[PDB]
């Protein structure tokens, strides 16, 4: 690796050289940057409709909204800092937009401070067993916004609502909005609560006066589901400046490759984003953003 | 609901050639004076197709099967062909993929639509203040979960019976879950409802719908000045794709102006 003299010898295992012309290595350009291109990111779910929703149901009718057919960016809740409690299972919240999905799910409803803690696999009280109920391989993510500035009313918000006894415990993602009396004894309610019998359904106190552990928090839970159908939402992709004239590593919205890029007189059709060679072999490509 | 038009009869399944129809682009690659082979599903050329006649009482509405794929040439003046179902069972019981124009938009949903036993979009007093829009297909739906709307168009709704002059071809196929859709619209000179010569049909949407189809049904509008509803002239084709070998002769523009089948 001194000189190319050096070199010729180490081929030729010869310590002389004669007249002539001899082959030695193979000159290759080095890539020297990465292109990175992908369409824009439009017709993007509305997620910050759930997390900033007008109203919200109550728990034991805990509606849902269904996130399909869009892209997600998940980190903007992470670094939005308008929450008081961020939490996700299984995956970490700034890595979800490197996944994709074949559902999700917004089951939103407000609760109590303290009540937070039994939203989560394996626990269980009056809200996990009763009201809204997680699998334990639950891998979703649980987002908490205090809402005691905005939803508590003087005497208690009686719009929200929650289930204090049930005659079963409920399953993962089961709903249940009955009146039935809690039955204990064998005597029938007659529909009146009373001596063995109660009315399973109360109302909040939530008031402008009440503390951490009472006041209300608006909370979101995101479920994900991977199922044999294709992938219907996704996180956003990154992308870059056009480099041109320069011998660089090629990664397209669905391509990959390594060469030169630069303009060309080429006449695709509008349905029509990349080019092959006689051989199978790329050798144009439509730019994702300009056309 | 349940009625069905009472003055409907069934003609009997003729045949025609398809000299050489039914060509599409099997992917969205560029290619310049080439000559590619590919096996993917494709129309056999001089095969039959079944001829389909929509007018007030020659009337054809069945279902047919949707197992590999099927095409469509519809022909006609009055715009009697708005749309199409496809699904299993084509009620509330399995997902069904719903495609309709309303003569100011296309509309795409998959929900679970039970279907009436003659559903149709049509159109009453058509006379004055018409204003080319709709004036029920299914009884019911929900639990479901696709939409999509592309750009506008306007459709005439008015009753005509005459020759046509315009030739909408469309092919269907199921890829792996994805509803592909291809399509091309050209000027034509009536002979028997099956104009011929060679035309490259191109991609127009994309669906990741992921129903499991075997059966279809045309939505054919009526009107009058849904038993006793009249109709104008229409008429239209039905394919069966195959995997056949072709070559695809482009040309320097891109563009497909020969095929050979193998």
């Amino acid at each position: 690796a001194l000189d190319p003299l050096s070199e010729t010898k180490c081929t030729l295992k010869s310590f002389t050289v004669e007249k002539g012309i001899y082959q030695t290595s193979n000159f290759r350009v080095q890539p020297t940057e990465s292109i990175v291109r992908f369409p824009n990111i439009t017709n993007l779910c509305p997620f910050g409709e759930v997390f900033n929703a007008t109203r919200f149901a109550s728990v034991y009718a805990w509606n849902r909204k269904r996130i399909s057919n869009c892209v997600a960016d998940y980190s903007v809740l992470y670094n939005s800092a308008s929450f008081s409690t961020f939490k996700c299972y299984g995956v970490s919240p700034t890595k979800l937009n490197d996944l994709c999905f074949t559902n999700v799910y917004a089951d939103s409803f407000v609760i109590r401070g303290d009540e937070v803690r039994q939203i989560a696999p394996g626990q269980t009280g009056k809200i996990a067993d009763y009201n809204y109920k997680l699998p334990d391989d639950f891998t979703g993510c649980v987002i908490a916004w205090n809402s005691n500035n905005l939803d508590s009313k003087v005497g208690g918000n009686y719009n929200y609502r929650y289930r204090l006894f049930r005659k079963s415990n409920l399953k993962p993602f089961e709903r249940d909005i009955s009146t039935e009396i809690y039955q204990a004894g064998s005597k029938p309610c007659n529909g009146v609560e009373g001596f063995n019998c109660y009315f399973p359904l109360q109302s909040y106190g939530f008031q402008p006066t009440n503390g951490v552990g009472y006041q209300p928090y608006r909370v979101v839970v995101l479920s994900f589901e991977l199922l044999h159908a294709p992938a219907t939402v996704c996180g956003p992709k990154k992308s870059t400046n056009l480099v041109k004239n320069k011998c660089v590593n090629f990664n397209f919205n669905g391509l990959t490759g390594t060469g030169v890029l630069t303009e060309s007189n080429k006449k695709f059709l509008p349905f029509q984003q990349f080019g092959r060679d006689i051989a199978d072999t790329t050798d144009a490509v439509r730019d994702p953003q300009t056309l | 609901q349940c009625v069905n038009l009472r003055t409907r009869t069934q003609l009997p399944p003729a045949y025609t050639n398809s000299f050489t129809r039914g060509v599409y682009y099997p992917d969205k690659v560029f290619r310049s004076s080439v000559l590619h082979s590919t096996q993917d599903l494709f129309l056999p050329f001089f095969s039959n197709v079944t001829w389909f006649h929509a007018i007030h009482k020659r009337f054809d509405n069945p279902v047919l099967p949707f197992n590999d794929g099927v095409y469509f040439a519809s022909t006609e003046k009055s715009n009697i062909i708005r749309g199409w179902i496809f699904g299993t069972t084509l009620d509330s019981k399995t997902q069904s993929l719903l495609i309709v124009n309303n003569a100011t938009n296309v509309v795409i949903k998959v929900c679970e639509f039970q279907f009436c036993n003659d559903p149709f979009l049509g159109v009453y007093y058509h006379k004055n203040n018409k204003s080319w829009m709709e004036s029920g297909v299914y009884s019911s739906a929900n639990n479901c979960t696709f939409e999509y709307v592309s750009q506008p168009f306007l459709m005439d709704l008015e009753g005509k019976q005459g020759n046509f002059k315009n030739l909408r071809e469309f092919v269907f196929k199921n890829i792996d879950g994805y509803f592909k859709i291809y399509s091309k619209h050209t000027p034509i000179n009536l002979v028997r409802d099956l104009p011929q010569g060679f035309s490259a049909l191109e991609p127009l949407v994309d669906l990741p719908i992921g129903i499991n189809i075997t059966r279809f049904q045309t939505l054919l509008a009526l009107h009058r000045s849904s038993s006793g509803w009249t109709a104008g002239a229409a008429a239209y084709y039905v394919g069966y794709l195959q995997p056949r070998t072709f070559l695809l002769k482009y040309n320097e523009n891109g563009t497909i102006t020969d095929a050979v089948d193998c």
